[PDB]
Parts: C-alpha cells; sequence; structure tokens
RNA sequence: UACCCGCAGAAGAAGCACCGGCUAACUCCGUGCCAGCAGCCGCGGUAAUACGGAGGGUGCAAGCGUUAAUCGGAAUUACUGGGCGUAAAGCGCACGCAGGCGGUUUGUUAAGUCAGAUGUGAAAUCCCCGGGCUCAACCUGGGAACUGCAUCUGAUACUGG
RNA sequence: UUAGCUAGUAGGUGGGGUAACGGCUCACCUAGGCGACGAUCCCUAGCUGGUCUGAGAGGAUGACCAGCCACACUGGAACU
C-alpha cells in the first residue's frame, strides 16, 4: 500500500520540491529538475483545464503517500465537517501521525518517518500506535520509547531539521526525545503556494 | 376573463414601468388597495389615489431612477388554478432577501420580513423583485 | 367533543339506512391542487327521516352490518 | 403545461 | 495586471470558386480579478493571428459589476438563444464549480464561491453572452437602496 | 409473558447488551416494547458502560414482570455502587 | 485468543490496465482497407503515437480490467423545471353536461390555509456532539431528524359555504 | 385495444352461530348495491421501516437487520 518507485523521479514529473530527501545535497545536483522522465522530457507539454486539477492532486498525494481510496475518504470527512473544505482538508493531512514525527525532526525523510511509526518506536501519550494514518488530537504529547532511543536514526535526524525552520504549533524536545502537538494549524501557517481548491473541484463533479 | 385581477394588476404595472409611462389607472378593489399600500411603504411606487364609488378606479404613480425601471420584474406566484401556501418558517425570500414577498395573513398584508416578528404564514401573492 | 362528520345524503331507498357522501379537500402529493374527494358512507337512519340532498350530521358507532359503521345525530337542513 | 391537465393523467414515463 | 484565458478555437471555412478557404474563430476573455470582465472575438487566417484579434477587442467592451467579497449578491437568471443560465452565490470555501465555458468568465472577475448550471444548448459562445448580460442586470443592495431610500439593515 | 431480558448487539467478538422489556415469544433481538438501558461486558470499568433507571424498572416489576438471572445481577450491584 | 517479551536477517511478501481526441501519457519497427482494433468520433491499400511488437510513460493497487444491471448526467414525460407559425405536436369547426375556474361590497361560518399545544410517528439506518476496539471500518451514549396523522384552543386578510 | 358489474348480492325482520359486532348462516320482506373520484376483468408483485441514486424535488428497489401478513409436496376438512 505504498509507492516503491524512485523518489526524485516524482519531482522530475512535477517540478516542485516535495521534501522527499533530507536537505544536505541540493535538488539540482542529482537530476534535471525541469525534465520529465522519459524520451521527451525537454519538450514542453500542453496543460489543459483538466490538468491543473490532476497535477495539483498528484503533487499533494506524493508528499503524504496517501492512495486514492484513502484520499477520497479524506474528502468524505472534509465535506462532512463544517467550515472551509480546504482548511478541513489540511487538518486531515497535517494531523497524520507520520507527518507529526517528520515535522518535529525525528525522521530525516517522510519515508523514514513512516518506518519509525510503523516499526514500534512512537509513543502517543505513553501508548504505541504502529500505523502511520492516525489522526492526532490536539493537546497530546508524543515521545520515543525507551528501546528506540539508542537507534542512530534518531541521532542523525535531530541535527538536520535543526538547520531548517520549525513549525509554530509543535514543541520539539531533543534531550528527552519527545514532542507536543498543541493546536490545529491554519491555512497561512502551512504552504501558501499549494492551492487546495484545485483538488476539491476535481472531486466535485 | 378577469378571474385573477391581481394578475391583471401586475400586468398593468409591468407594462407602464417598462414603456416609460408616468401614471396608470385601473379598477379598484379592497385587495388591490391592500397590496399597493404596502408597495408605497416599501419604496417601489410613489402614491395611490381612489376615484369613483359606483366604479372604483385605482391610480398608481410610477417611479424611475434616471428613466430606468425601479420594479425590474414581478412574478405572480399563487393563482386560481393552483393555490400556494407556506408556513411561518417556509416563507421564501426574493433575490436571497433583497426583494420582498407579499404574503397576506390574518394580521393583514405584510412582507416576509414583517412576518418574522408576526410569526405567521399564509398565501403568497407576488415576488416583488 | 366526540368524533363527528358532516355531509349530504345521496341515497335513501333502503329502510333503516341511508347513504351519506363526504367530500374533502386534498393537497395533491405531487402537484398541490386541492381536489374534491368523495367518501361514500352508509349511515343508520332511525325512523327514516332523512330525504335526498339533506345536509346532515353523523357520528361514529359500532358496525351494525356488513357495510355500515356510522349512525345518525340530527338533520341540519331538510327538503329545501 | 397545465397542472389541471396532469390531474387527469400524469406525465407518461417511457 | 490583466488575467487572460483562451476558451475555445473552432476552424470555419468559406467556399470559393477554387474550393474551400479555411479560417479560425477564437473566443477569449480578460479581467482584473476585481469585478471587471471584457470578452473579445477574432477572425483571422492564422491561429496566433486569431487569438490576438480577440485580445485586441478585449481591452474595450469591459464592464463593471458589484461583487460581495468574491461572490454574487443573489442568484440571478440568465437567458440567451439556447443557454439557460442559472447561477447562485455559495458560502465561503466552496470553490468554482461550473462548466469550462463559465470558468473562464468567473475566474477573471475574482469570483470564488458560486453555484452554476447551464440548461439547453451547450454552445460555448452562447453561454458566455448570457453570463456577461446576467451580471450587468444583477443589482447591488446599495443601488436598490438608492431606489428604495432607506439606510436600514437591508444595506 | 412480560419479562426483562437482554439483547445481544455489537459486532463479532465484541459483546454488548441492550436492556429492554419484551415478550418470551419473541427472539433475542426480536420485537421489544421499550428500551430501559444498556450493558457493556467488555467495558474498562473505570468509566461509562453501565447505566439503568430504577423508575422504569419499578413500574413494570409492580405490574408483574419477571427478571432474568443475568439482568438481576445488575440490580443487586446498582445499590452497592450507588 | 487479542495482546506482550525475545530471536534472526531486508532476508518471507507488487501487479494489472492504458497511452489520437474525449481522458493522464510519445517515439520506433513490422504490416498494407488484408489481418485486426473499437464505448463514441472513426483508425490501417506504402510515413498508422489509433493494428502487432519494442523502448519509455501514465492511472491505480493486493488488487486491477471487462460484462450486465439501476439512477445521475438527461430540464430527454420538464410540480420544482419543456414545447406545439415552418424542427415531433392546436382535434376541420361549433354546441354543451359532468369537472376546473370566476367581478365587486358587507355580514356570518371557520371548511381550506395559518398560529400554538397535546398524543403519536417501534428500534435500527442517516445527521450532531462524544466514547470505545492500538487506528480505520465497525460498535455505541444522548440529542436532532422522521417535513406524517389525529384532536383541542386561537386569529379572519385571501379561498370555500 | 376491460364499461357496465352483482341474487346471499344490498338492506330489514326473526331464528341460529362465534370469545366478540356482523348475510357469519337460514326462512321471509324490500330492490336495491357498486361505478368514469376506475366498479369489474386481465397481467404483474409480499409489504413497510429503509437502502441506492440525486443540490433538492423526484427516480429505482425491498438481499443481509427489524415489524407484519401469507405459505410448509397438491387440494380439502375437523379434532386437540
Ligand atoms: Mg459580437
Ligand atoms: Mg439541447
Ligand atoms: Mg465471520
Ligand atoms: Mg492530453
Ligand atoms: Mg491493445
Ligand atoms: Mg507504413
Ligand atoms: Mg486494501
Ligand atoms: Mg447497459
Ligand atoms: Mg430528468
Ligand atoms: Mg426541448
Ligand atoms: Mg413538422
Ligand atoms: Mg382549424
Ligand atoms: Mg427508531
Ligand atoms: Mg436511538
Ligand atoms: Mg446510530
Ligand atoms: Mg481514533
Ligand atoms: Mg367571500
Ligand atoms: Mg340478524
Ligand atoms: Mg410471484
Ligand atoms: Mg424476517
Amino acid at each position: 500500500a505504498r509507492y516503491l518507485g524512485p523518489k526524485l523521479k516524482l519531482s522530475r514529473r512535477e517540478g516542485t520540491d516535495l521534501f522527499l530527501k533530507s536537505g544536505v545535497r541540493a535538488i539540482d545536483t542529482k537530476c534535471k529538475i525541469e525534465q520529465a522522465p522519459g524520451q521527451h522530457g525537454a519538450r514542453k507539454p500542453r496543460l489543459s483545464d483538466y490538468g491543473v486539477q490532476l497535477r495539483e492532486k498528484q503533487k499533494v498525494r506524493r508528499i503524504y503517500g496517501v492512495l486514492e481510496r484513502q484520499f477520497r475518504n479524506y474528502y468524505k470527512e472534509a465535506a462532512r465537517l463544517k467550515g472551509n473544505t480546504g482548511e478541513n482538508l489540511l487538518a486531515l493531512l497535517e494531523g497524520r501521525l507520520d507527518n507529526v514525527v517528520y515535522r518535529m525532526g525525528f525522521g530525516a525523510t517522510r519515508a523514514e518517518a513512516r518506518q519509525l511509526v510503523s516499526h514500534k518506536a512512537i509513543m502517543v501519550n505513553g501508548r504505541v500506535v504502529n500505523i502511520a494514518s492516525y489522526q492526532v488530537s490536539p493537546n497530546d504529547v508524543v515521545s520515543i520509547r525507551e528501546k528506540a532511543k539508542k537507534q542512530s536514526r534518531v541521532k542523525a535526524a535531530l541535527e538536520l531539521a535543526e538547520q531548517r525552520e520549525k513549525p509554530t504549533w509543535l514543541e520539539v524536545d531533543a534531550g528527552k526525545m519527545e514532542g507536543t502537538f498543541k493546536r490545529k494549524p491554519e491555512r497561512s501557517d502551512l504552504s501558501a503556494d499549494i492551492n487546495e481548491h484545485l483538488i476539491v473541484e476535481l472531486y466535485s463533479k | 376573463s378577469m378571474q385573477d385581477p391581481i394578475a391583471d394588476m401586475l400586468t398593468r404595472i409591468r407594462n407602464g414601468q417598462a414603456a416609460n409611462k408616468a401614471a396608470v389607472t385601473m379598477p379598484s378593489s379592497k385587495l388591490k388597495v391592500a397590496i399597493a399600500n404596502v408597495l408605497k411603504e416599501e419604496g417601489f411606487i410613489e402614491d395611490f389615489k381612489v376615484e369613483g364609488d359606483t366604479k372604483p378606479e385605482l391610480e398608481l404613480t410610477l417611479k424611475y431612477f434616471q428613466g430606468k425601471a425601479v420594479v425590474e420584474s414581478i412574478q405572480r406566484v399563487s393563482r386560481p388554478g393552483l393555490r400556494i401556501y407556506k408556513r411561518k418558517d417556509e416563507l421564501p425570500k426574493v433575490m436571497a432577501g433583497l426583494g420582498i414577498a407579499v404574503v397576506s395573513t390574518s394580521k393583514g398584508v405584510m412582507t416576509d420580513r414583517a412576518a418574522r416578528q408576526a410569526g405567521l404564514g399564509g398565501e403568497i401573492i407576488c415576488y416583488v423583485a | 367533543k366526540i368524533r363527528t362528520l358532516q355531509g349530504r345524503v345521496v341515497s335513501d331507498k333502503m329502510e333503516k339506512s341511508i347513504v351519506v357522501a363526504i367530500e374533502r379537500f386534498v393537497k395533491h402529493p405531487i402537484y398541490g391542487k386541492f381536489i374534491k374527494r368523495t367518501t361514500k358512507l352508509h349511515v343508520h337512519d332511525e325512523n327514516n327521516e332523512c330525504g335526498i340532498g339533506d345536509v346532515v350530521e353523523i357520528r361514529e358507532c359500532r358496525p351494525l352490518s356488513k357495510t355500515k359503521s356510522w349512525t345518525l345525530v340530527r338533520v341540519v337542513e331538510k327538503a329545501v | 403545461a397545465t397542472v389541471n391537465q396532469l390531474v387527469r393523467k400524469p406525465r407518461a414515463r417511457k | 495586471e490583466l488575467q487572460e484565458k483562451l476558451i475555445a478555437v473552432n476552424r470555419v471555412s468559406k467556399t470559393v470558386k477554387g474550393g474551400r478557404i479555411f479560417s479560425f474563430t477564437a473566443l477569449t476573455v480578460v479581467g482584473d480579478g476585481n469585478g471587471r470582465v471584457g470578452f473579445g472575438y477574432g477572425k483571422a487566417r492564422e491561429v496566433p493571428a486569431a487569438i490576438q484579434k480577440a485580445m485586441e477587442k478585449a481591452r474595450r467592451n469591459m464592464i463593471n459589476v458589484a461583487l460581495n467579497n468574491g461572490t454574487l449578491q443573489h442568484p440571478v437568471k440568465g437567458v440567451h438563444t439556447g443557454s439557460r443560465v442559472f447561477m447562485q452565490p455559495a458560502s465561503e470555501g466552496t470553490g468554482i464549480i461550473a462548466g469550462g465555458a463559465m470558468r473562464a468568465v468567473l475566474e477573471v472577475a475574482g469570483v470564488h464561491n458560486v453555484l452554476a448550471k447551464a440548461y439547453g444548448s451547450t454552445n460555448p459562445i452562447n453561454v458566455v453572452r448570457a453570463t456577461i448580460d446576467g451580471l450587468e442586470n444583477m443589482n447591488s443592495p446599495e443601488m436598490v437602496a438608492a431606489k428604495r431610500g432607506k439606510s436600514v439593515e437591508e444595506i | 409473558m412480560v419479562t426483562i431480558r437482554l439483547a445481544r448487539h455489537g459486532a463479532k467478538k465484541r459483546p454488548f447488551y441492550q436492556v429492554v422489556v419484551a415478550d418470551s415469544r419473541n427472539a433475542r433481538n426480536g420485537r421489544f416494547i421499550e428500551r430501559v438501558g444498556f450493558f457493556n461486558p467488555i467495558a474498562s470499568e473505570k468509566e461509562e458502560g453501565t447505566r439503568l433507571d430504577l423508575d422504569r424498572i419499578a413500574h413494570w416489576v409492580g405490574q408483574g414482570a419477571t427478571i432474568s438471572d443475568r439482568v438481576a445481577a445488575l440490580i443487586k450491584e446498582v445499590n452497592k455502587a450507588a
């Protein structure tokens, strides 16, 4: 229920940084970032009105690794919840358990942060949840269990995300190897260039 | 024939408003006074006068903006062929609350905005759009 | 106080019994037009005082026969 | 078009 | 500053003594995203010459309309040859839902939250004519208060 | 006859019981009369999961409703805990 | 039994469909209106991204395609919300019962309608806020809803008597 | 492209009958009864809470859950 293809090949198809690696090596020093994968990658393709709903959907789904059967269920919950659909869409995307581990910096990549959730390392309020798709409630505290503190995947990841900026609503503690999910984020707190209305209109037909 | 004189009343208003007529006359009745007096109190028309007792003749003064139709369109809703009735919470709005809906209840003829404080329902007469 | 219907008599040939028709206004479930619906009941007429076309008042009783379930109260207007 | 016409016979669904 | 978008290109022809001579018809709209839409139309031999002539007429024939924070004041009917247009403003955050013809008109005005549905003919050149004419007869709560004459809650 | 019994609802391997009043001729999930309460046997027993109402119980016991032995265990402990 | 401890090593665990337009994705070769393809449009007799194959890609996922069925799209039986001069459609015309409808003023009735209240509309399902099974599906607490029907008390502008 | 249907049929009296009212049954008396607001005839079908579809109004349907009715090789009958 995952994607086992090449990581940056998806960014060669899209042309947007998706935080698929750590950040030590530059994005342009591994591949031509504005070349599509294949025979006619340097040729400019035409983009119809059906594309901008589809290419925006593929950009977001490859970040979180959410398949079509589960992302449609996310649209079923965002429609049922009150308020903005796109703001309720971001609450389900950011409230994923594998995203909370990634934005604190316990994992270097989103694929590594999913394995730390899966292979019995994350405590949620003292309880271990081994699935990456848990909706994280506010005012909870997450931590690393006592057996997983000595692993080198935690030691190498607490310095790379320290170089990058941190989210506002999270409280990262590296000495105790724990974290806190305080509140729900907003639209302006996340990535402004992502247009959530392009994805809703595709599921609106 | 003249079986719906309110529809005949709305016919004479919509014609003279569009054809730049200054004032119109029509045969009066008790129900036509109780509708035109509301439209005078809602800024759609200017004045109404009665003439004659053996032949009651109602008069209406038209209203313009710079020579433009104030009453752009009006729609007869209920009719003798099909009666329309609503409750105190099923009263429809015209242009999402911009236009008014003339509803006659037991407390006289009023609008849907005036029926909220009255809390009644009844017969929809016309959509004053 | 008790359940009470009113209507008119359309048939009075049989003894100790009359046929009273009941009309009612029904909003149509699809179109909404108020339509007269005829309900034909069989009413016990004691002493056979009801004629044709009489506006009459009836009430509910036990079944006295195969078809009768209604009885007489009083005549509102007779032989106009 | 008339509502009173559809009282006698409704719209015939094919 | 202006936001432009091509709608459709349809190759038409003209019959002569020597045979058939083709040409191109293109429908474009422009806008500022703040309630001003100007639509154009062009007729030329070549496709980039065809869309340019539609853009040259698009600077003029540009109208004004009263927006209410990026959506319509009230639902208003649109009528044309065969394009029954029925629009309706929606709540905050619904997004633009419409056909491909109406989406070019609604995006260049800055309109976000509207219901939209077209009945009858599906010709894209006839849908947009009722759409532009459906906005200019759509009126504002301020201008009907200039008719009615009261500074009360209806404003 | 008029009796007080349980009705097993819930998914497989998750027992749960509805406290209703029904007739002996009906099934376990059959035609009841009224709902009285509920019972959770897989409850954590630190929170909600058992709540009845003695007012509706005493209305039917005085009329002659029989009580099953499993239902009467809740009656014998609703006075011990409250 | 769920669950939990401990062990070994990425070792035991990804495919199918599509790629002219609709509709996401392009080249090459073979074939020669033949073979085939195809839901629609229609592709192929010497340059076929449409046939067959290869390279490459796309959409999905322990599922993937196809067929059949129902509604939606279809305002294409149009109450909401369609037409009838010439696109399908105004009987060749007239009289007229039943049915539908009805000027204007006042009084009465309160039938229709409207207001309020009571009883009822089994539970489950759906919706709202929760809780719980590590999560989700699922289960479940209360509320809402079930626009219904019956009766009583009111108001009388409109409709009916 | 089903317009007339119906003699225990419609009503009354009395007797009989069932746990209960009743042409439920019998003798007699009356000639009514039903019906263009679809009687009657033919064909199809368990129904409903609901489910699915749809912005809604509507549309299709009644598997699993629940309520009721009917049936237990075919037909008929009564006992307990
Ligand atoms: Mg022009
Ligand atoms: Mg058409
Ligand atoms: Mg099983
Ligand atoms: Mg394409
Ligand atoms: Mg093939
Ligand atoms: Mg060739
Ligand atoms: Mg799966
Ligand atoms: Mg089929
Ligand atoms: Mg339809
Ligand atoms: Mg048509
Ligand atoms: Mg013709
Ligand atoms: Mg003629
Ligand atoms: Mg229920
Ligand atoms: Mg309940
Ligand atoms: Mg429930
Ligand atoms: Mg949870
Ligand atoms: Mg009157
Ligand atoms: Mg007898
Ligand atoms: Mg059968
Ligand atoms: Mg059953």
